[PDB]
């Protein structure tokens, strides 16, 4: 009553990944640099002094 | 819709003191799920009214 023939099973696993992204950046640079006769602007102390 | 092996060990097990038998018995067989008893025909349908 035992040994009989057995079943067969069929398993498939699936495995999905997806994945997205967005980046944006801005920036600015902007310098001045002016003298007037014993008058300055400019954008540090060593500027001033280098514009002399 | 259960693991014989574990009914197996929940009837029978460690020791006659748990062992819901007297002189009998338990086996597994796992290639068709099934358990193969020895016992009193009287403890039979009692264990068997359980399981089921």
């Amino acid at each position: 009553s035992l040994d009989i023939p057995v079943k067969q099973v069929q398993i498939e696993a699936r495995i999905v990944t997806v994945k997205e992204g967005n980046l944006e950046e801005l920036g600015v640079r902007w310098g001045v640099m002016s003298t007037n006769g014993s008058h300055s602007v400019g954008g540090s102390i060593e500027s001033n002094l280098w514009q002399k | 819709f259960a693991k014989a092996s574990d009914i197996a060990a929940m009837i029978g097990g460690e020791g006659n003191v748990n062992m819901l038998s007297e002189r009998g018995s338990i086996s597994i067989d796992e290639r068709t799920n099934s358990l193969l008893i020895r016992e009193l025909p009287d403890n039979i349908a009692v264990i068997r009214e359980i399981i089921e």
